[PDB]
């Protein structure tokens, strides 16, 4: 059936403008009522505006009546959303959304076609890889013959990083925590794993950290000390 | 043996694009009796007179009625490039017709109000190539192709509706949009009368 | 706009039980113009119900909506494990379209106390100028946990992180990170105090430099 593919994540400096795209495939395009809903991390959903390509012009919410500009190119089967004068609260996943099938009454405002999303980040801080610090196990990390160790991948930008254990061999009992935002304006996350104490001398434990944005793949051995 | 105008007095009159039509044959009519129940604001005829239409004999009489705001009286003229005659209601130009705009007084309590007035501002066909638009103009004495995809009353000015056509029908979509108008304190209606001369059993009293 | 207030913020139920999610509105909303969505970590929302009676195609018939006026309800007949997610109402009769805060649905496991671990900084990190003292509560349930840091009550420099409920044992896990610089870290010698419904006495966890 019909699908919506959005443009890749994109970082923007406060005060700039971003143009997120949304391309349709698998059916037609010009009759669809394409909305834009955005969502801030840990927050709910917010509707912004909507365009129907043959109807010509978009219509917006009053809040974003600046500012946001929704357009459609019926030849690309692509619609766009543009948002000026960015700001630290305008950072969110920006969803492209629509309705399938026939439209009766107000039913085109219920959304059963969504795009994958687009994370738009507004920050002054510049594109920089992480730095992983051995989170070694100790007698204090120990209960039940199990030993918790981990990594700390600190001060990277922007999201995200993927953390793996032993190139992929070790997956069970892992807890890679979701990043937080530090006062620094850069993210830290701490990945941890729960291994048997016996293996601490026999089995090495290496965390792999991928920061695709910075082009940074980094292994870091962790062992007691 | 008497033409029954009663149905008009019961319920919510439909919006203009869904006008209700009463066809009469072989019966006697008292048109003043009906109109005297309203406050008639306009009463305009084409190829007949208010006095003549009240008193001739025809082979059929046809009465359309709907909710219609007086403010749009101008749109209800054959010579209007407007959406009311393009996509909603258009009267015969091959039969005598009259057009009455009336206001419902307060003792007329069996007529009820919709939430607003509304009409169709676009009824177009989108071709299966998904780029060219073909407006479906309404015909005299017929309903807009789009009446079945437009709700009984539009909810918000600018709402947009669509229906997909089978491949037999040429594919593409049928596409429409509605406009709304603030309700008035008293309901305002339009009545469309078109008479046919043939053999003429529909006579006055 | 119209304000949609959902309750409870979090719902604790076991598979096989019946869920009742509420959505209350600041003004009257025609039930023709209320929908409900399901959202799962990392995914777009998905349409479930768009009342008064529709149900989205491919959506389990165990979701049904009811309610009118101001108070609306999403009922879930019998929970299956995959129904545990965040649920959102939406009104679209008044401009602009508003959504609700969210109700979170999570599995009601039995009570489980956490493992508490502390990780002093790495001498790797010290030569760079910063410190990081991560504490760790592990595989606990429920989610409500206050962790306080005392050296020798510290407020304004830590932070917290939590995992999604785990797929197998449906437990949570939490990481707190203290951020000093090289200097201030080296003025002192560290506990992590944890309170929870699985600990009759608040538990502490000590390490000295």
């Amino acid at each position: 059936a019909t699908r919506l593919e959005e443009s890749g994540a994109e970082v923007k400096k406060p005060g700039s403008s971003v143009k997120v795209s949304c391309k349709a495939s698998g059916g037609t395009f010009s009759s669809y009522a394409i909305s834009w809903v955005r969502q801030a991390p840990g927050q709910g959903l917010e509707w912004m505006g909507r365009i129907i390509p043959i109807l010509g012009i978009a219509n917006y919410a009053q809040k974003f009546q600046g500012r946001v500009t929704i357009t459609a190119d019926k030849s690309t089967s692509t619609a766009y959303m543009e948002l000026s004068s960015l700001r630290s609260e305008d950072t969110a996943v920006y969803y492209c959304a629509s309705k399938q099938g026939d439209y009766y009454d107000r039913t085109s405002y219920a959304f059963d076609i969504w795009g994958q999303g687009t994370m738009v980040t507004v920050s002054s801080a510049s594109t920089k890889g992480p730095s992983v610090f051995p989170l070694a196990p100790s007698s204090k990390s120990t209960s039940g013959g199990t030993a918790a160790l981990g990594c700390l991948v600190k001060d990277y930008f922007p999201e995200p990083v993927t953390v793996s254990w032993n190139s992929g061999a070790l997956t069970s009992g892992v807890h890679t925590f979701p990043a937080v935002l530090q006062s620094s304006g850069l993210y830290s996350l701490s990945s941890v794993v729960t291994v048997p104490s016996s293996s601490l001398g026999t089995q090495t434990y290496i965390c792999n950290v991928n920061h695709k944005p910075s082009n940074t793949k980094v292994d870091k051995k962790v062992e007691p000390k | 043996v008497e033409c029954d105008f009663s149905p008009l007095l019961s319920g919510t009159p439909p919006q203009v694009y869904n006008f209700k039509r009463l066809v009469f044959t072989n019966c006697n009519y008292n048109l003043t009796k009906l109109l005297s129940l309203f406050s008639v604001n306009d009463f305009t005829c084409s190829q007949i007179s208010p006095a003549a239409i009240a008193s001739n004999c025809y082979s059929s009489l046809i009465l359309d009625y709907f909710s219609y705001p007086l403010s749009m009286k101008s749109d209800l003229s054959v010579s209007s490039a407007g959406p009311i005659s393009q996509f909603n209601y258009k009267q015969s130009f091959s039969n005598p017709t009259c057009l009455i705009l009336a206001t419902v007084p307060h003792n007329l309590t069996t007529i009820t109000k919709p939430l607003k007035y509304s009409y169709i501002n676009k009824c177009s066909r989108l071709l299966s190539d998904d780029r060219t638009e073909v407006p479906q103009l309404v015909n005299a004495n017929q309903y807009s192709p789009c009446v079945s995809i437009v709700p009984s009353t539009v909810w918000e000015d600018g709402d947009y509706y669509r229906k997909q056509l089978s491949p037999l029908e040429g594919g593409g979509w049928l596409v429409a949009s509605g406009s709304t108008v603030a309700m008035t304190e008293q309901l305002q209606m339009g009545f469309g009368i078109t008479v046919q001369y043939g053999t003429n059993s529909v006579c006055p009293k | 706009d119209v304000e949609l207030t959902q309750s409870p913020g979090t719902l604790s139920l076991s598979p096989g039980e019946r869920a009742t999610l509420s959505c209350r509105a600041s003004q009257s909303v025609s039930s023709s113009y209320l929908a409900w969505y399901q959202q799962k970590p990392g995914q777009a929302p998905r349409l479930l119900i768009y009342g008064a009676s529709s149900r989205a195609t491919g959506i389990p018939d165990r979701f049904s909506g009811s309610g009118s006026g101001t108070d609306f309800t999403l009922t879930i007949s019998r929970l299956e494990p995959e129904d545990f997610a965040v649920y959102y109402c939406q009104q679209y009769g008044s401009s602009p379209i508003t959504f609700g805060q969210g109700t979170r649905l999570e599995i009601k496991r039995t009570v489980a106390a956490p493992s508490v671990f502390i990780f002093p900084p790495s001498d790797e990190q010290l030569k760079s100028g910063t410190a990081s003292v991560v504490c760790l509560l592990n595989n606990f349930y429920p989610r409500e946990a206050k962790v306080q840091w005392k050296v020798d009550l510290q407020s304004g420099n830590s932070q917290e992180s939590v995992t999604e409920q785990d797929s197998k044992d449906s437990t949570y896990s939490l990481s707190s990170t203290l951020t000093l610089s090289k200097a201030d870290y080296e003025k002192h010698k560290y506990a992590c105090e944890v309170t929870h419904q699985g600990l009759s006495s608040p538990v502490t966890k000590s390490f000295n430099r």
